[PDB]
């Protein structure tokens, strides 16, 4: 009997729906006439629980002040300009309408960029609840939609699960890994806005309001979300990092953190700003920042271990000792290639974990009933046929512009792209297979410094391409001083900022016939 | 133990790779460490099966439990030629 | 009944207070027969296992947990030294903390064997679980309660055994992983995610923050990518005949002899023994045979002595073979003086280093152009390699020797020995490029001389992983002269001086280099 008005003072404090309130009275009604021993007693005994635990109408006191909203964003991250931008626009909408709202954001890049803890940043300046799903490796529906109470155990899904435990309406929800997911038909009533706001699940049978809900997904590609399930999302890219961002990062965040988590102290281990230049530059390649969280806490661990062990009672660290630190240089060396042979050209493409540098090598197989190509180097289809067009439109541009050039036609030439073990792929080298193969042929080594990309056509029409910042990045590393691009790329290449492009001589081009003047 | 009238009864388990918890418990029946604290679903009293002999025999040696390889010795049987299997089949 | 008591003695957190208080009603009212009934004490009996709150006292002496780690194991020196940073962390923060450690290498290594020294010189507690074979997330992150059956996964059955909240888990194998767990694994080695880790069945989350976590596996190339991000890997190295032979007489011996029961007054090993098990009967690049061998001969030398046989048994290399039987690997190299057509190579794999020959010769007679056929279960990367191999050493005879039409005529088979294993990399590039020259010329290779080291088109010699393993293969195989890529050097340079000692080592930059050491 009791039980009866410990269900009932659940719904002192909320505001039940009618809908909702029909069942829970109906129930209520009904669990008197049942004896405590009985199985549709403890069913019904559940029920009740589950309903009266979900808080109807209880909203998190959001703060709405944009002021210190900024003021709490800065003080967790560097540089996300979009997603910070996205989410005053939020607190602005919000503002003005004069009551809370939901959304659904999908914040996607490459590994380590903070997309996990820009959310639970977001989550306390928003002064929201924050809760974690984990969907990778998902693959039965049971974990949000649950069964039916008429089985022995029953769900009502991990949604509900998360109404519960946040005690509001209007959480803040991290949906991660939505590409690596088994099953999807169930998301898109979950964050479908049409239906969203009465999502109905298997074991309450009664829909609740998930209208309010902010829903934060993360994704590290896009392609791999459903069609359906990444029209219901807004994507909002995170981009990587340049060496300069990673440095202030680091000089600004990591290293703070770190010291915090191995306990030093700063007048204990000082890390000097050129030692996390260094260790961004040659320990580390990436377009995240983890593995330079890695480095940094080697470092602070080995002067936690000379700190203990009484070796010194300070330790300062210089680029004269890093290496008793952290070892020698993984990655020292910048170019394969210093003086280029006449038959390797230098190129750029958009590799994983940023872009770098891939050089096209050609040699003859034979001395001296066509001549024929070979390529190796693990490519792709796309790229196999790029080297195809790409030696047609050598051969068809030899013979209209040295025509006793007999070079092309006969002789056999194998094509090699070094690093064999990597697998590449795209159509972003057709230009610089053709300036490889016209420089073999032509016996004429190409500007020493020179770097291109750019997709051509049978006809030699250059065709734009993808990834033009992070070849831009690549290219200003190695040292090149000019740059090749297709012409419609260029308000891909002048977007970047000012300190990326300033050292660059970059030509724009509509056809081959004005890249073999550029290169010779 | 009590249809044998025994404390150190000799114990054969036949095809352990055929077993679906029982595993755990067959395992923790397998640790010395904690036979001698061996306790059941019926008896509220433990006994001391410390001082039992175990051996298990299996097709294969591919059994579920990964925990029962590194715990049991690999002795392997060997076949037997014609003439081996002719005296055995007369005696 | 008695499950209110089991936490009185535990710090509950609220979160699951509430959770067991409201279950254990539940129950008190249900009747005591019907199937909830049994799904409710089970739960239950989960909830009320796992020991809430109850630390293990750890030992923050650094010279004690020194001696302790050195007594135990030989050599390690990198594991050492981590655990050493460990604990003089751990005395910084002023309280018990957690990381996730990798330990990869060859097997019979010692890894996991380290681990269990660490948690003794920790006094942490200690479990091992394997995912070798896990295939799906539920083994390791458990059943729900409503399918039958359900499990609460492997880390709560670990919490539960270890009775501890910071044990030491060691997750065996992860290399290989089924078509998803490594979701899982990720969920539960994420740092963040480590304080609130909720387990399917257990439904109330528990924290992970303070245990510690040891990964172990052969090769770190199959190990899942955003794995390998969340964990700091830590090399182990192999072992030279040297290093096999005091890791042996320390502790292999001793622990099988007090295994077998016997003592050092009637079983003696005598090191010449131990030198033939090494050199001969164990061909491996860790200890996991030379163990098994010296089991063997201790578990037939007391079973002498308990026949009467004889009093005490003396292992002598003369009645050894009564022990072991006959030898077994007889022979060091298959190719003592190598053939002008082939090149001795170096090979690294899941299973430490290792040792390869490249073999060519004529399909058909010499007097339309050549080929190059090429055998021996060789994969996509090692045959794009063959024909670069083949394209510049066709280019560098052209050059070096204009006159000689070998190469662009004659047809030519490629074979590489043990046919049955397969075989990958680009590192052999260079060696295919040796073997063609030198059976274009005519002429042997130095008789002692190996190599690796990916070749590009233009000749221009690049980096290869694996360097330690290849040395230590190369070692034991009895070279004296060893060739590198020149962007190797930081990495064969880490190796300890007895390791490179005898071996003239060279770093090249270009074949050119290659040719003029080779002849
Ligand atoms: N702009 C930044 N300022 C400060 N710290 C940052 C920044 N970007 C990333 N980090 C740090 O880098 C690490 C990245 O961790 P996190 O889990 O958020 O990455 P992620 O890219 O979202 O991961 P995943 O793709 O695996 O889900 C954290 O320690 C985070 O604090
Ligand atoms: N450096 C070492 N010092 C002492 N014993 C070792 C060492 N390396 C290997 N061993 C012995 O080898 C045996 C098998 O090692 P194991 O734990 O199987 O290695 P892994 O886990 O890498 O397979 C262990 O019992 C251990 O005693
Ligand atoms: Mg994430």
């Amino acid at each position: 009997d009791a039980i009866e008005e410990k269900f009932r003072e659940r719904l002192k404090e909320l505001v039940v729906p009618k809908h909702v309130m029909d069942v829970v009275d109906e129930e209520l009604s009904k669990l008197g006439l049942l004896d405590n021993h009985s199985s549709e007693f403890n069913v019904t005994r559940n029920y009740l629980d589950w309903l009266t635990s979900i808080p109807w109408g209880k909203y998190s006191n959001e703060n709405l002040d944009l002021a210190r909203a900024q003021a709490v964003l800065e003080e967790d991250h560097y540089g996300m300009e979009d997603v910070k931008k996205r989410i005053l626009e939020f607190i602005a909408v919000s503002q003005l309408r004069g009551s809370t709202q939901g959304k659904i954001l999908c914040f996607y890049g490459p590994p380590g960029v903070g997309k996990t803890s820009i959310a639970r940043s977001i989550a306390r300046a928003l002064n929201r609840e924050y809760f974690r799903f984990s969907v990778g490796g998902m693959t039965d529906v049971a974990e949000i939609k649950g069964h039916r109470r008429t089985y022995v155990g029953a769900m009502p899904g991990k949604i509900i699960q998360c109404l519960k435990k946040t005690k509001t309406e209007n959480p803040l929800i991290l949906i991660d890994e939505v590409d690596k997911i088994g099953p999807s038909s169930a998301l898109l009533e979950l964050l479908d806005p049409e239906q969203n706001a009465n999502f109905l699940d298997h074991y309450l049978d009664v829909p609740v309001d998930l209208s309010k809900v902010l829903f934060i997904c993360t994704a590290n590609v896009t392609d791999t979300i459903p069609e359906p399930l990444r029209d219901r999302m807004e994507m909002i890219n995170v981009s990587g990092y340049v060496a300069q961002e990673k440095l202030a990062i680091a000089e600004r965040y990591l290293v703070p953190q770190a010291r915090a988590l191995c306990g030093l102290d700063e007048s204990k281990a000082k890390l000097s700003s050129d030692v996390l230049t260094l260790l961004i530059k040659q320990y580390c390649r990436e377009s995240g920042v983890r593995n330079l969280q890695k480095q940094v806490e080697k470092v602070l661990r080995k002067s936690a271990y000379k700190i203990v062990s009484g070796e010194a009672e300070s330790v300062e660290v210089t680029p004269e000792n890093l290496q008793d630190f952290v070892g020698k240089p993984v990655f020292t060396v910048e170019r394969m290639y210093d003086v280029t042979p006449p038959g390797v050209v230098m190129g750029l493409a958009w590799t994983a974990m940023g872009g770098s540098t891939l050089f096209v090598e050609t040699s003859l197989r034979r001395p001296q009933k066509d001549g024929s190509l070979e390529v190796t180097g693990q490519l792709g289809e796309v790229m196999k046929e790029s080297a195809r067009i790409a030696y047609t439109f050598a051969r068809a541009f030899l013979m209209q512009h040295a025509p006793a050039n007999d070079y092309l036609v006969t002789s056999h030439i194998h094509l090699h792209v070094p690093e064999g073990a990597t697998p590449k792929d795209g159509p972003s080298a057709g230009c610089t297979i053709v300036t490889a193969l016209l420089s073999l042929a032509m016996g004429r080594p190409v500007r020493q410094n020179l770097a291109m990309t750019g997709e051509v056509s049978l006809t030699g029409k250059i065709l734009p391409v993808g990834g033009i910042k992070e070849k831009t990045i690549a290219a200003k590393r190695a040292g090149v001083t000019c740059i090749v691009l297709p012409a419609e790329n260029k308000k891909d290449f002048y977007d970047l900022a000012a300190f990326i492009t300033e050292g660059l001589e970059v030509h724009f081009v509509e056809h081959y016939r004005e890249i073999f003047d550029i290169a010779f | 133990l009590k249809k044998t009238k025994t404390e150190n009864p000799l114990i054969l388990i036949d095809e352990v790779d055929k077993i679906g918890d029982p595993s755990s418990a067959l395992l923790e029946l397998l640790d010395p460490e904690q036979n001698a604290n061996f306790l059941d679903h019926y008896l509220d009293v433990p006994v001391d099966l410390s001082k039992v002999l175990f051996i298990c025999t299996a097709n294969v040696t591919d059994t579920i439990p990964e925990p029962l390889r590194d715990r049991m010795e690999m002795i392997n049987v060997s076949g037997y030629v014609a003439q081996e299997k002719l005296a055995i089949a007369e005696r």
